[PDB]
């Protein structure tokens, strides 16, 4: 390559963050429709973005499944971190999960994405928790707006439900390299966007 | 210990000019070693981005090889990792950029200088993306021209002082 | 003592922290059965971990302490403070009040060291409160445990319970120097490690 | 004020080469005064620990002299001044290495150099411990002769200064 | 002006905080009995200390208005921001709203100086209530207080209630330079002085 | 851009050795440009004051420029800008000061001495205030001194090292 100033190479480099697993989470993406998070060699989130409909009760039994604690507590953290940092949300009826003991089994419900929450007008649910998606996925997570980067606000996109589910560990990831950012900067926050109750 | 910025009190007892980085923690790289000089600069803050890498996988080595593994992530412990090491206003910074359509670290690929005589490195820098991909090489001739300004100012104002005092 | 390229002599300076108790709390040890807070020149809190069963009821009366406010509020926000920063604390049973008007009366149940959650494995609620424990005494608290060190999760004692009662100020401190820095570590807490709901 | 770390505006009047430390805020040690030279350093944030401590007294001696003093700790007060004065980062990484059984700061004893025939001191560096105790000073000598090497090397460039411009 | 050195000349540079309007809120003082927050150029909150008793009911139906979205967005962050900020925030019956659809109509009962809390004694609900006040209009807001200085917990008003309304944007400034500083001071509030329950 | 302080990545394509502030932004002062060399050392964080304006301005001008403007303030956007950009114990150092009856940062009338043949000039101060108005000159003339000494002796090191090396 180049030699700047008559005396120096230019070089790179590139580093693997696949080994830090033991110690923090890594996030990945697949294929738009999915993306990852694992957590050391065995486990994970699924986190997708599909018209599948799949909890059809309107409510989260998460103190019922804090007294039957069959779950992962690390698997029950990253979710409550990505709950927690989604800005503004009011609307709690879109929340519905089915733990059944230790699943995760969280569903998102954006529907004609505002969620039945007026109409698919900018600064909405669906992009509240859009944004924080965004983030949880940063590696990679790009693809899924096409035109979100020139308005903040007016991130949408189609699909009615973003799914989070655990799943097993399996070489999920491509397209990208595993990262623990995403994480790190939602543990981060700092400023929480709250209303008043 | 010459560095202030790793967790471990045995920091300097290895090569006293250098600090490498294991095969493992690289993609094909087999063996990088920066010197000390450089490294060492990050024990002051300077928005580095490169050492952010470099306390977390310090702090997952020490929290692999002094502590039983817990093997259940310890999640609970990465967070004041993450709170002690890590520099956020740069991942925030990092995210505006992202936000604002302004090319910005990608936290993978990383530059630096190698003089081709001394072997001596520049700490490395984050090189940037924008839109999917990387940016192209003439867009960083800037950094690169002042980066390889500020290491030979360094070689040749270290060789004054060395005939000087 | 040594000297140091044959020009410079070693020294040392000591701190008294103790100076510091008209804007700051102190905390300290005594025997790791017994540590304390104290505030100013007049009061505090006295911590303990005892097989004394105190309080008998599964409730804390806090709303109706903070109607009838007889109490200081220096000692409730140091108790907050310590509260707030449990992880995880979802055994809500396993703190009961009774304050009766101004006195602060608090138990944590980590009785058999899960207080009935499971069994007494890593990770569990005696660990939460534990490491909360473990900081606000940092002067000095280390004592409290024997294997801790070498796996965070599996911090564990034989005591039942924690008590948090109000005292006199008198002078408790001995096996260390008062200090601040448990306390001022727990304010910048900075990451709340919360269960959703 | 020639420090930037206090909160007087008073702090410069003063004798214009030291800050003195009372006999009321150490243990036994009657008078300390350190030079303003080593003291200023703590104007910029080199993680320093010991003049966290510094600013602790500084703001306790502040709150005391200009305030009626409440007589009720005003707990919502020092909330402030530990968010506007503390190094967090310090304490955090302390917490860790005593988790991760990694010799870490005490918050109470420290050291320093002073020169023998000038009085001439290095700001303090805190004293660490492990395992309820101190460590002993033949694990500090890397970190001694360090210090003792920058406190020469100050005084040769400064020496080489004065002559030189 | 003087002269340093013998070779440098003292100047001045003022900065124009009114161009930031776009971005970020800009706060400033009129009277004492008025205060101002702005936001771009159409609106903005008016923050008054007034012997007014303009709401008559004790309760704030922020989840009605919540479900019946016709609030700027903007105004409720504000206002969650100002009223999170609150430290020891128990007297709850003393905030009271009339969102009636898109108004803000937020009142704070600090009648007295105790709002019927006991007396008019230092550490109080009022000055839980000022503190953030002068804050947020930290712009000017020193008119306020005689004495505060001397004792930061016993600032006190006159005035029975802080009422904040949404108004539009008139050129209503004066006696001080707008600027985001109170508002930006408030988001970074990284410690949170709160009870438990 | 050799300013590591501002979010744009074209900073530098400007004169190379000055900042300007746009009449825009100014009040009443036309135009007002700032030598490179001092702008730029907020590029560390100082605990400088100034520089935290110019954080905002030049997010103000990204946000403006580079997005479609949502005309809806975006909130929840500033907020991440205030953790990327603002120091914060600033902020809250100053609020203690002005609660503690000390003189403290307005956040809107600056100082900077300005050489009289050279038109090179310091990186601006706050200037204080206390119970409602402006301090007096005479109060800032430890401070002013500093400055000027600090110019001059930054003068004299680049003639020095521009003859030596
Ligand atoms: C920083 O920014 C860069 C720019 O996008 C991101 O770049 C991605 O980096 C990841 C790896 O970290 C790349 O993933 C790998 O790309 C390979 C590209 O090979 C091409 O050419 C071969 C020729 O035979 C084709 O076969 C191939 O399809 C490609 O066209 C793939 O070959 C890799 O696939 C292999 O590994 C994956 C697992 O990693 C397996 O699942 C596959 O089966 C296969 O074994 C892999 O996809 C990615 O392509 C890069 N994208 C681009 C455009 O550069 C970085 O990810 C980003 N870093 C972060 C985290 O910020
Ligand atoms: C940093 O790390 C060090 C190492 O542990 C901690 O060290 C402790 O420091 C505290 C003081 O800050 C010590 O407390 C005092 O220790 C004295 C030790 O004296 C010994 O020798 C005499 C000889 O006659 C014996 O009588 C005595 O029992 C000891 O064997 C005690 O004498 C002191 O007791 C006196 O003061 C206390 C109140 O302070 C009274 O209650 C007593 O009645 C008596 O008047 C006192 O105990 C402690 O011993 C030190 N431990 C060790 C092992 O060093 C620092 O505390 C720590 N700093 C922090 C906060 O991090
Ligand atoms: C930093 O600290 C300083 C010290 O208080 C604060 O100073 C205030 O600065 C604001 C402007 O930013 C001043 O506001 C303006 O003051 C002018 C003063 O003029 C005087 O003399 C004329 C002579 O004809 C009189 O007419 C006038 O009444 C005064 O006696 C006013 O003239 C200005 O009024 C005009 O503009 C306002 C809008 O800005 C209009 O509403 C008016 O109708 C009129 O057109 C204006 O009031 C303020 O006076 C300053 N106070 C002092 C004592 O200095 C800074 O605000 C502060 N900065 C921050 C934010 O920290
Ligand atoms: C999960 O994380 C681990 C790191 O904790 C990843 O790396 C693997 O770690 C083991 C244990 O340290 C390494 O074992 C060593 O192998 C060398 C081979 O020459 C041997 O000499 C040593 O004595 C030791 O046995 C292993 O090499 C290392 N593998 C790497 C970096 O490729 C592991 O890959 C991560 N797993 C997943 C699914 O991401
Ligand atoms: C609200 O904020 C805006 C900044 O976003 C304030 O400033 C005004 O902004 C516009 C758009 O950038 C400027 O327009 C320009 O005018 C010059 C005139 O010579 C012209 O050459 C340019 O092509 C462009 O049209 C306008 O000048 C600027 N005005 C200023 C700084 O005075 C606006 O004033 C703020 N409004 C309120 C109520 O605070
Ligand atoms: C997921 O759904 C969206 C939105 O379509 C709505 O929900 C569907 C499940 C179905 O009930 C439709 O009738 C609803 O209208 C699909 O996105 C398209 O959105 C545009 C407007 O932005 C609309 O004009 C198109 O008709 C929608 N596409 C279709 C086929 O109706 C999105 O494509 C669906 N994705 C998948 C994988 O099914
Ligand atoms: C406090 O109790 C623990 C745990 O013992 C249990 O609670 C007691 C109050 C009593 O009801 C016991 O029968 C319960 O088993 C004591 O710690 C020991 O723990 C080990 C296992 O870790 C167990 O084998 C021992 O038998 C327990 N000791 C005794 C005397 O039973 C702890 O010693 C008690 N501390 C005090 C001061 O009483
Ligand atoms: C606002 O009220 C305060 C407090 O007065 C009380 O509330 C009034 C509405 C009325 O019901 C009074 O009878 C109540 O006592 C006024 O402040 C003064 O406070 C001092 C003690 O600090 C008291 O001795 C004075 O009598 C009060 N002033 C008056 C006229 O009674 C304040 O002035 C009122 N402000 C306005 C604009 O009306
Ligand atoms: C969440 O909790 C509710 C109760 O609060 C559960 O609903 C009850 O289910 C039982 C049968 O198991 C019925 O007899 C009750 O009439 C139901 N009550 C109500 C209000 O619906 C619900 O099944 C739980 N769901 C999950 C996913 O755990
Ligand atoms: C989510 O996690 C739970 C718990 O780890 C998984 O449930 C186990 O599944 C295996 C295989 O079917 C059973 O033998 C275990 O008894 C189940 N345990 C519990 C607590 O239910 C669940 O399968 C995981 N989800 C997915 C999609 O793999
Ligand atoms: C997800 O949310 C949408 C939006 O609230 C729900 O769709 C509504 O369903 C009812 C009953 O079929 C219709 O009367 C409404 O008109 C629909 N709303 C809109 C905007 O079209 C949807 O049922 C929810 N899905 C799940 C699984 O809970
Ligand atoms: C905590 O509050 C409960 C009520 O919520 C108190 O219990 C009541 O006490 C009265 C007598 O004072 C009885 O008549 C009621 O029947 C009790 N109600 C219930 C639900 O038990 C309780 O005493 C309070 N405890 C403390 C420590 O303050
Ligand atoms: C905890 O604090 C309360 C309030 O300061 C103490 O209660 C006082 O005790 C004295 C002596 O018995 C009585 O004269 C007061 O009337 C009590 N005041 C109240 C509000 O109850 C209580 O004694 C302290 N606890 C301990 C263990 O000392
Ligand atoms: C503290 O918590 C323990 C654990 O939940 C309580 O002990 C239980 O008491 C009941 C009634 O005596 C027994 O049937 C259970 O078997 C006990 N649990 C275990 C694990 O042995 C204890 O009573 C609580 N103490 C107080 C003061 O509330
Ligand atoms: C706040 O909500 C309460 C209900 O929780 C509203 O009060 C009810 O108003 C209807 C008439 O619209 C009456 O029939 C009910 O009897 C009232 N219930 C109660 C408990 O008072 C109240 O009007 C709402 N207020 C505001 C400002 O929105
Ligand atoms: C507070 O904001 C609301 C909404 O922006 C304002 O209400 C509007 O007022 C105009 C003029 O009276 C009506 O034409 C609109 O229909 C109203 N909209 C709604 C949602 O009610 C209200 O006037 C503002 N408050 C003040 C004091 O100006
Ligand atoms: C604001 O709060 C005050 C204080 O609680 C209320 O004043 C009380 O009103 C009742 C009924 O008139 C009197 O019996 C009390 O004696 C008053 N308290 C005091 C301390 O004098 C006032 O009504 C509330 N105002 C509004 C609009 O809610």
């Amino acid at each position: 390559t180049s030699l700047y100033k008559g005396v120096y190479e230019l070089q790179t480099l590139e580093l693997n963050m696949e080994t830090l697993n033991m110690t923090m989470p890594l996030s990945c993406t697949k294929n738009n429709s999915h993306h990852y998070i694992m957590v050391g060699n065995e486990t994970g989130l699924e986190l997708t973005l599909t018209n599948t409909s799949i909890i059809n009760h309107k409510f989260c039994n998460l103190s019922d499944a804090h007294k039957k604690n069959l779950y992962d507590h690390a698997l029950m953290s990253i979710i409550s971190t990505f709950h927690l940092s989604i800005p503004n949300f009011n609307q709690y009826e879109a929340m519905s999960c089915d733990f059944n003991g230790g699943k995760i089994s969280v569903q998102y419900n954006l529907s004609h994405s505002y969620a039945g929450d007026a109409a698919n007008h900018c600064g909405t649910v669906a992009n509240g928790v859009l944004q924080t998606f965004m983030r949880m996925a940063w590696g990679g997570s790009y693809i899924a707006l096409d035109s979100g980067c020139g308005n903040w606000d007016c991130i949408m996109t189609s699909y009615q439900y973003l799914i989070i589910q655990n799943t097993t560990w399996e070489d999920h990831c491509q397209f990208s390299r595993p990262s623990p950012i995403g994480y790190l900067g939602l543990l981060s926050q700092r400023t929480r966007d709250i209303y008043i109750s | 210990g010459t560095f202030t910025w790793t967790l471990s009190d045995s920091e300097g007892k290895d090569t006293p000019g250098g600090y490498c980085l294991t095969r493992w923690m690289l993609i094909e790289a087999e063996l990088k070693c920066f010197g000390n000089t450089a490294v060492a600069k990050c024990n002051e803050k300077h928005d580095e981005e490169f050492c952010d890498m470099l306390r977390l996988f310090d702090f997952n080595k020490q929290a692999i090889q002094r502590l039983k593994a817990p093997a259940q992530m310890s999640i609970q412990l990465i967070n004041k990792a993450v709170n002690a090491l890590i520099n956020d206003q740069l991942i925030m910074k990092n995210h505006l950029r992202d936000i604002m359509c302004i090319p910005y670290c990608n936290y993978s690929k990383y530059w630096y200088l190698n003089h081709t005589t001394t072997g001596r490195t520049s700490l490395p820098k984050c090189w940037l993306v924008s839109n999917g991909s990387y940016l192209n090489e003439t867009h960083f001739s800037d950094d690169i021209e002042q980066q390889a300004d500020n290491m030979i100012t360094e070689m040749l104002q270290k060789e004054y002082m060395e005939r000087q005092g």
